[PDB]
RNA sequence: AUAUUGGCGAGAGACCGAUAGCGAACAAGUACAGUGAUGGAAAGAUGAAAAGAACUUUGAAAAGAGAGUGAAAAAGUACGUGAAAUUGUUGAAAGGGAAGGGCAUUUGAUCAGACAUGGUGUUUUGUGCCCUCUGCUCCUUGUGGGUAGGGGAAUCUCGCAU
RNA sequence: CGUGGAGGUCAGUGACGAAGCCUAGACCGUAAGGUCGGGUCGAACGGCCUCUAGUGCAGAUCUUGGUGGUAGUAGCA
C-alpha cells in the first residue's frame, strides 16, 4: 500500500526513574508523585516523561514497518475476515497455535494474499 | 425492526465481532461483503443485503429480501455468476438495479477479489515443491539432542580410527 | 511426609555406601593374596551396556552406485533463495567431494527438468543442501540414473586444521545392518576412490547408533604401537531418512518417531 | 443429571470416598468387562475380578498380551497379571500394575458364589 | 571434547569455602603430575598457596614471590579435599583410558552449598594436552 | 506353506518353505525350513510377472524381454520336499523401449523409463497365455502340444499401459489404461489377430479450481453385469478402478461413459496402487483373475498400497477399513495378493515376505529374503512335520 | 411455631488455595519453651509404574566416574515448574582519588532482511461447468438453484490448462 | 490499562505443548501495558460484551523467608 512516511516521535522506551539503580524498582513506567522530585518538575538532564505530544499520527497509527496494521488470528475462520483488507491488515498467527494448525493457516493466507507477520514460527523444513 | 437490531449489536453484543488492536470491528457472519462491520455493512442490522460467496469454484451472489424476515430457512436467494469476468460484472449490475451504490460496487468488488483468489490454481499447477512444512515437537527435539550427546560419549571416534589405521597399515605393509 | 522421608533415606543412603564399600575393602584384601578370585567376578558380573544388549549384489555395486572407472561428477545445488551459511557450507563440500560443480538454482525446472540437463551434461550424482532458517539442516544425495536417494539431517557444525591439496583416505565403522551398508555404500561411492597415502589425510564415517559422525584427521606413526591425530575439517552429525528408490518416487525406510520407542534396533 | 438429594456431586467428598474406601468396596471398584464371546454366552457385561481367571489386556504398552491374574492388589487399585512382567536391570522380574478397566476377562474362574453372582445379575451359565 | 576429558565432583563438603576458592585457582591450568607434587609441597611447608581475594590478616612470606603476591598460607584441610578429588579424577581418566603424562586440569570450579555451616561444592575437569603433528610437501 | 518369491537384486526366485507363525526377525521364534535361490540371471533380467499353472508347471516373464515356461519337480533333502526349476522353452524380444523413451518427454518422473510386463494370465485347460507390456504391446504366447512356447500374434495398443485386466465372467474381453490414458474396452477375436476398441471412458467434471482431474488408473477389477432392463447400444460391464490420485473410480457402462462415482480415498492426492479384492469374513468371492463375482458395488471390499509404507483397506464407498500390518511394514509395498480369499501375500522394498490373515488382521509369516520383492505366489498351504 | 459458633449425620458456595485458608492439608495442640497457670511453630507435589541407578571403578568413611531404567533424570527420595537477591567459573569490555542516568554518534560483538516470481495483451492447441442434443430435481417470481446421457470444435477466450 | 473469581460469547487456544519462567530477540500503544519470535517447561488457559472484589507497592526502626558486604576479620582461656 502507498503509505505516508511513518514518523515515530519517540523510539526509546519510557523507563521509570531509578529503575536502573535499584533492582526491585521495575522498568515499567510509573509517575513520580513526590513534590521534591526533579523528574516531576522536569529538570534538564533528567529522563523524559510520557506525555500526549508523543502521540502517533492517526493516519499512520498501529502500523508496522511494512505499512500494515497488526491483527491476531486463531484459525482459518478468523483469517478469512481479512479477505477484503489484504493491503491494510496483516495476519499475526497467535503464539499458542500448534505447529499442526499453522501449516493449514499459512496455506490459506498465501492463497488469499494475506501477509503473515510471523511465518517460520515452529516450522522447520 | 432493524434500527433496534443494530443498536443492540453495535454495543450490547454482536456475538461474532473481532476487536482488532486497530480498534476496528470485524463481523465474521459468512454473508457480509466487507469483512469489517459497520451499519448496513453487516448482514444482520441491514434488511436488504447482497453478497458474493463461493461454495465450490462456482461463485454465487446471495441476496436477502426483507420479505423473508419471517422465514430464516430461505433468506438468501442465490444466482450463479457465469465464469467470464466481463459478463459476470454485467450479470451483477442487473441484480443490483435500483439498490444502494454500496452493494453495487462492493459485490462487484467481492467478485473481483474472489476471482483473483483463483490464483490458487496458479500456485497448485506450478507447485512441485521440494520442501513441505515439518513440525518440531519438543519431545523429538530432545530424542535427537540428548541421544547424540550420548552417542559421541560411547562412540570414542579417536580410538576407532587409531584401531582401524593400525589394523589397516599392518595388513597393508 | 517429606520431613520423615528426607531423614530416613539420607541415612539409608549413608548406611548403604559404608556397607557397599566395606564389602569391597574386604574384596580388595582377598584379591591381594589370590588373583584368581577376581577373574571369576568379571565373568559373572557384566557391565551390560546398550551395545551388548542391542535387540539384534556385485551387479548392484555398479548399477546404483559409482565405482573406480570414471571420475564421478557431483552436481552440487542449493535450495531456492538460500543465504550466506548455505554457500559457506558449499565451500566445505567444494573441497571434500571429488569433482563438484556449484549450480546457482534459479526458480523452476521442477526436478525431472533438472534430470534432463544432468543427462545431457552427463553428471553422476546430485547433492542439494537446504535451510529453514540461518542454520543448515538437511542434505540430500541422489544418484542420477535410476535414482537411489538418501536424505540427511545435520545437528552439529563447529569451527584449527587447515588441510593440504592431497586427497583423503576413507574409513567406515559399524555397518552390520544391510540398510547401514547401503549408506556405507553411498559414502564409498560419493567420496574419492583415489587415496594418495602421503599427505596423511583420513576421512571417517563412524556410526555407533543411528547417528553418523564424519571427521578429518592427521595421523603420525611412532614405532611404539601408537598413532597420534589432530582435529581437522568440519564437525558433523547426520541422520538417514527416506531412501526414495526412484528419483523421488517410492520409499524404503523413512524415519518416524514411532522409532526411538525401542531404545534399540539401529538401522 | 442428579435428581436424588442423598447423592453428592461434590469432587472433594467423592475423591476422599474412593481413596479411603475399604477392601470390600474396592472389590466392586475393581471390576473388569467380559470379552464379546463371554458376553454372548453368559449374558452379562462386567464382573469383579479374582485370582485364578484368565485375562486379555486391551489398553496400554502391553497391548494385546494376555495371561492369568496372580494377585489383586486392592490397596494400589491394581491387578498383577502373570507373564506380563517388566524385567529389572539385575535380571529379576517385577509385575506391572495394570488396572481392571483396561483389562478384559477371557476365561472366568467359576466357584459356587461366583455362579450365584452370575445368576443374580441375569446370567445363564 | 568430552572424549578427551575426565571429571571428579565433590558435593556438600564440610570445608571452609573461602579457603577452597584460593587453593582451586592456585592449581588451575596446571599439568596433573606437577599439580599433585605441588600440593604435597604445600602440606610440608615447602611452597604456599597464593591468597588473592579472601586474604585479610594473612602473614606475608617469601614463597609468594613465585606468584607475584605478598600474602600466602598453608591450608592443610582445603588442599586435602582437592588432592583427594585430583587422585579421583586421575583414576577417572585411567578408567576411560587417557594418557596420564599429558593430563592437565582445564576447568576447576568451587561454589557454596546449602547451610551455621558454610559447606561447598567442588568440581574439576581434567583434559589431554594434544600436540602430535606432521606435514608433507 | 510354500511360496515363489520373485527377487530383483539377484534376479531370481527364492523359495520359501515354512509354517504358520514363522518369524525370521526374532531368533527364539520359529524358523523357515528351507530358503532356496533359483535361476540367478542378474539385475538386468529380473522376473516381472508369473503364473502358476498346476502342480509341476509355472510360466515366468523377465525384464530382459523373455517369457519362459519352467517345470517344477520335487525331491527330498524334517521330511520336507524341495523344488527344482528348469527352463524348457523361452520366447524372447518382446519389449519396445523406443516408444516409451519418445513419449514421456517429462510425463511425470522416470529417468531410465524401463519397459516391463503389466500382466501374465490365461485366456480361458487351454495352454494359451497373454502378456502385455508398458509400450502398448500384447503378445498371445501359446504353449504348444510338444510343451514349447510359440507366439501366435503380436498386437498394438495406445501407450502408456499400466494395468490390463481380462473379463472371465460369462454370465474375449479386456480393459487397460495408464498415465493420461483412459480405461478403454477392447474385444479380441478367437483367431487372436483382430482387436476392436468397443468403448472408451470419459474423465469426470472439473474440481473446485476448474483444473482438469488427473488420469492415471493403476488397476481394474470387473464385476458381474448390471441387472434389469439392458439398454440397446450401451454395453453391460460393471467395473471399478484405482488411480495414482487417490480416486477409487467406479464405472457402469449401462449408466454411462463417465464413472458414476469418483471417490478420493486419501487426502492430498496420495499415490495408490494394486487394487486387490477381499471379503471381510475371510472368504473366496473372486475368479482365478481376481475379478469380483457380484452385481453390486456395495459388496466390494478392496486392498490397496501407497508408496510411503502403508497398506489400506476400503469398502465400495471409500470408507477406510483399517491398515494392514502397521507396525511390521517399515518400507514400501511392491506387491500384494489376496490368496484363497483368506490369506494376504505381501512383500516390498523393505525386503521381507509377509503373510497376513484376512479376518483377524494378524501377521502369520515373516521371512527375510535379502532382495527387493516384486512378486509372490503361494503354491500350497499344507503343513510340514 | 422459636433459639443453636456444641454433638451426631448430611447437602452445598460468584469463599481460601499452602506467608491464604482453623494454630494445625504433613509423626499438630505435635516438636519445643516456661517452677507453673500457659505459650506454642516449622513442614504439601519424583514418575504412569520405583522401573529408586544392577554391575565395573575412584575412597577407612564422606562423595564421585563409567554404565543403565524412564517419554523426560534438562524428574533423582537435597526429587514438578525453579524467579530475584547473592556465589563461582568462563568469555567480552572498562578502570590516574567515584559509578550508575539523559541527548547524539562512532567502533567492537551481534540479530533481523521474501517455499516474493509475476502482471497485461496477442497466438498454437487440448479440455470442461463451453456450444449443441436429450433430461431429471428442489422450490418461489424472475434477474432462480442443484444435478445426468450423448456429440462437437472447421469460431471462440466462455473458463482452465500447455 | 492490569489481577482473582461469576454470567454470556468466541461450535476460541491447547501433549503436533496450556499456564508459568527467562531472553545481547522483534512489533505495537504518549503511557498503564498489549502482542509476537527463541529457549526452558508439562496441563490447563485466553480475547470479546457484562458482573463482582480480600484487586495494582519502594519505603511504614513494616511482617515472613532467603542472601550479601563486614570477614576468613574480632574471636577459640
Amino acid at each position: 500500500l502507498p503509505h505516508p512516511k511513518i514518523v515515530k516521535k519517540h523510539t526509546k522506551k519510557f523507563k521509570r526513574h531509578h529503575s536502573d539503580r535499584y533492582h526491585r524498582v521495575a522498568e515499567n513506567w510509573r509517575k513520580q508523585k513526590g513534590i521534591d522530585s526533579v523528574v516531576r518538575r522536569r529538570f534538564r538532564g533528567n529522563i523524559s516523561q510520557p506525555k500526549i505530544g508523543y502521540g502517533s499520527n492517526k493516519k499512520t497509527k498501529f502500523l508496522s514497518p511494512s505499512g500494515h496494521k497488526t491483527f491476531l488470528v486463531a484459525n482459518v475462520k478468523d483469517l478469512e475476515t481479512l479477505t477484503m483488507h489484504t493491503k491494510t491488515y496483516a495476519a499475526e498467527i497467535a503464539h499458542n497455535i500448534s505447529a499442526k494448525n499453522r501449516v493449514v493457516i499459512l496455506a490459506r493466507a498465501k492463497a488469499l494474499g494475506i501477509k503473515v507477520t510471523n511465518p517460520k514460527g515452529r516450522l522447520a523444513l | 425492526s432493524d434500527e433496534i437490531v443494530w443498536q443492540v449489536i453495535n454495543q450490547s453484543f454482536c456475538s461474532h465481532r473481532i476487536k482488532a488492536p486497530n480498534g476496528q470491528n470485524f463481523c465474521r457472519n459468512e454473508y457480509n461483503v466487507t469483512g469489517l462491520c459497520t451499519r448496513q455493512s453487516c448482514p444482520l442490522a441491514n434488511s436488504k443485503y447482497a453478497t458474493v460467496k463461493c461454495d465450490n469454484g462456482k461463485l454465487y451472489l446471495y441476496m436477502k429480501t426483507p420479505e423473508r424476515a419471517h422465514t430464516p430457512a430461505k433468506l438468501w436467494e442465490r444466482i450463479k455468476l457465469s465464469k467470464n469476468y466481463t459478463k459476470a460484472l454485467q450479470q451483477i449490475d442487473e441484480h443490483l438495479l435500483h439498490w444502494s451504490k454500496f452493494f453495487r460496487h462492493k459485490c462487484k468488488q467481492r467478485f473481483t477479489k474472489l476471482t483473483q483468489v483463483m490464483i490458487t490454481e496458479r500456485r497448485l499447477a506450478l507447485r512441485e515443491e521440494e520442501r513441505h512444512y515439518v513440525g518440531v515437537a519438543p519431545k523429538v527435539k530432545r530424542r535427537e539432542q540428548n541421544r547424540e550427546r550420548k552417542a559421541l560419549v560411547a562412540a570414542k571416534i579417536e580410538k576407532a580410527i587409531e584401531k582401524e589405521l593400525m589394523d589397516r597399515l599392518k595388513s597393508g605393509a | 511426609n517429606k520431613l520423615k522421608r528426607q531423614e530416613i533415606f539420607a541415612d539409608i543412603k549413608h548406611e548403604k555406601n559404608k556397607e557397599r564399600h566395606t564389602m569391597r575393602r574386604k574384596r580388595a584384601k582377598e584379591e591381594r593374596e589370590n588373583p584368581e578370585l577376581r577373574e571369576q567376578r568379571l565373568k559373572e558380573n557384566v557391565t551390560q551396556t546398550i551395545e551388548n544388549t542391542r535387540v539384534y549384489e556385485d551387479d548392484l555395486m555398479r548399477y546404483f552406485n559409482s565405482n573406480s572407472n570414471e571420475p564421478p561428477k557431483i552436481f552440487l545445488t542449493t535450495n531456492v533463495n538460500a543465504k550466506k551459511s548455505a554457500y559457506e557450507f558449499a565451500n566445505i563440500l567444494i573441497e571434500i567431494l571429488p569433482n563438484v560443480t556449484f549450480v546457482k538454482r534459479k526458480f523452476g525446472y521442477k526436478l525431472k527438468e533438472i534430470s534432463d540437463i544432468c543427462i545431457k551434461r552427463n553428471f553422476t550424482d546430485i547433492v542439494i543442501i537446504n535451510e529453514d532458517k540461518k542454520k543448515v539442516t538437511g542434505l540430500t544425495f541422489i544418484h542420477l540414473p535410476e535414482g537411489p536417494t538418501f536424505y540427511f539431517k545435520l545437528s552439529s557444525f563447529v569451527e584449527h586444521g587447515r588441510p593440504t591439496s592431497h586427497i583423503p583416505e576413507l574409513i567406515l565403522n559399524n555397518f552390520q545392518t544391510r540398510l547401514g551398508q547401503t549408506v556405507g555404500r553411498l559414502f564409498q561411492s560419493i567420496l574419492p576412490q583415489n587415496p594418495d597415502i602421503e599427505g596423511r589425510q583420513v576421512i571417517t564415517l563412524h556410526n555407533q547408533r543411528d547417528y553418523i559422525f564424519f571427521r578429518r584427521h592427521r595421523y603420525v606413526f611412532k614405532d611404539n604401537e601408537r598413532v597420534g591425530l589432530q582435529e581437522l575439517g568440519p564437525q558433523f552429525t547426520l541422520k538417514l531418512k527416506r531412501l526414495q528408490r526412484g528419483i523421488k518416487e517410492e520409499t524404503e525406510w523413512e524415519h518416524k518417531p514411532e522409532m526411538d520407542k525401542e531404545k534399540k534396533k539401529f538401522y | 443429571a442428579k435428581q436424588s438429594l442423598d447423592v453428592s456431586s461434590d469432587r472433594r467428598k467423592a475423591r476422599k470416598a474412593y481413596f479411603t474406601a475399604p477392601s470390600s468396596q474396592r472389590r466392586v471398584l475393581l471390576s473388569a468387562p467380559l470379552s464379546k464371546e463371554l458376553r454372548a454366552q453368559y449374558g452379562i457385561k462386567a464382573l469383579p475380578i479374582r485370582r485364578d481367571d484368565e485375562v486379555l489386556v486391551v489398553r496400554g504398552s502391553k497391548k494385546g498380551q494376555e495371561g492369568k491374574i496372580s494377585s489383586v492388589y486392592r490397596l494400589k487399585f491394581a491387578v498383577q497379571v502373570d507373564k506380563v512382567t517388566k524385567e529389572k536391570v539385575n535380571g529379576a522380574s517385577v509385575p506391572i500394575n495394570l488396572h481392571p478397566s483396561k483389562l478384559v476377562i477371557t476365561k472366568l474362574h467359576l466357584d459356587k458364589d461366583r455362579k450365584a453372582l452370575i445368576q443374580r445379575k441375569g446370567g445363564k451359565l | 571434547n568430552p572424549a578427551k576429558s575426565a571429571s571428579a565432583r565433590g558435593s556438600y563438603l564440610r570445608v571452609s569455602f573461602k579457603n577452597t576458592r584460593e587453593t582451586a585457582q592456585a592449581i588451575n591450568g596446571w599439568e596433573l603430575t606437577k599439580a599433585q607434587k605441588y600440593l604435597e609441597q604445600v602440606l610440608d611447608h615447602q611452597r604456599a598457596i597464593p591468597f588473592r581475594r579472601f586474604n585479610s590478616s594473612i602473614g606475608r612470606t617469601a614463597q609468594g614471590k613465585e606468584f607475584g603476591v605478598t600474602k600466602a598460607r598453608w591450608p592443610a584441610k582445603s588442599v586435602k579435599f582437592v588432592q583427594g578429588l585430583l587422585q579421583n579424577a586421575a583414576a577417572n581418566a585411567e578408567a576411560k583410558g587417557l594418557d596420564a603424562t599429558k593430563l592437565y586440569v582445564s576447568h576447576i570450579q568451587v561454589n557454596q552449598a546449602p547451610k551455621e555451616s558454610s559447606p561447598s561444592h567442588i568440581e574439576l575437569v581434567v583434559t589431554e594436552k594434544e600436540e602430535a603433528v606432521a606435514k608433507a610437501a | 506353506m510354500r511360496l515363489l518369491v520373485s527377487c530383483v537384486d539377484s534376479g531370481s526366485i527364492k523359495e520359501v518353505l515354512c509354517n504358520i507363525g514363522t518369524d525370521t526377525s526374532v531368533q527364539s521364534a520359529l524358523q523357515p525350513f528351507h530358503v532356496a535361490p533359483h535361476l540367478a540371471e542378474g539385475l538386468k533380467a529380473y522376473v516381472d510377472r508369473m503364473w502358476v499353472i498346476s502342480e509341476d508347471e509355472a510360466i515366468l516373464a523377465r525384464n530382459s524381454g523373455v517369457v519362459e515356461l519352467v517345470k517344477i519337480s520335487k525331491h527330498l533333502k524334517p521330511k520336507f520336499d524341495i523344488s527344482e526349476f528348469e527352463i524348457t522353452s523361452s520366447v524372447s524380444d518382446l519389449f519396445d523401449d523406443a516408444k516409451l523413451e519418445s513419449l514421456s518427454s517429462k510425463s511425470v518422473k522416470r529417468t531410465k523409463l524401463v519397459d516391463g510386463f503389466v500382466t501374465l494370465c490365461p485366456i480361458k485347460s487351454n495352454n494359451t497365455f497373454v502378456a502385455a507390456t508398458k509400450s502398448g504391446l500384447l503378445h498371445i504366447i501359446k504353449k504348444g502340444e510338444d510343451k514349447k512356447l510359440i507366439k501366435l500374434a503380436s498386437l498394438g495398443l495406445k501407450a502408456p499401459v499400466e494395468f490390463l485386466q481380462l473379463y472371465d465372467l460369462e454370465d474375449y474381453i479386456f480393459a487397460y489404461g495408464g498415465e493420461e490414458n483412459l480405461i478403454k474396452l477392447v474385444e479380441i477375436d478367437s483367431s487372436f489377430q483382430s482387436l476392436k476398441q468397443i468403448w472408451e471412458a470419459k474423465n469426470v467434471k472439473n474440481d473446485r479450481l476448474d483444473m482438469r482431474v488427473p488420469v492415471w488408473p493403476m488397476a481394474l477389477r470387473f464385476l458381474e453385469p448390471s441387472p434389469g432392463k439392458t439398454e440397446k447400444g450401451k454395453l453391460n460391464y460393471q467395473f471399478a478402478a484405482i488411480t495414482r490420485w487417490s480416486h477409487l473410480t467406479k464405472y457402469s457402462t449401462q449408466h454411462g461413459r463417465k464413472p458414476f462415482a469418483q471417490i478420493d480415498l486419501l487426502p492430498n492426492r496420495e499415490p495408490l496402487s494394486q487394487m486387490e479384492v477381499f471379503d471381510a469374513k475371510g472368504e473366496n468371492v473372486v475368479s482365478s483373475l481376481g475379478n469380483f463375482q457380484s452385481e453390486t458395488f456395495n459388496e466390494l471390499n478392496v486392498i490397496t498400497t501407497d508408496y510411503k509404507k502403508n497398506v489400506f483397506k476400503f469398502d465400495g464407498n471409500g470408507r477406510m477399513l483399517g491398515k494392514v500390518g502397521r507396525d511390521d511394514i517399515t518400507g514400501s509395498s511392491t506387491y500384494i495378493h489376496v490368496h484363497d480369499g483368506k490369506y494376504l501375500l505381501q512383500g516390498g522394498l523393505d525386503r521381507y515376505v509377509r503373510i497376513f490373515d484376512i479376518k483377524t488382521n494378524k501377521m502369520l509369516v515373516k521371512v527375510y529374503v535379502g532382495s527387493r520383492i516384486n512378486f509372490i505366489v503361494m503354491l500350497d498351504d499344507v503343513e510340514i512335520e
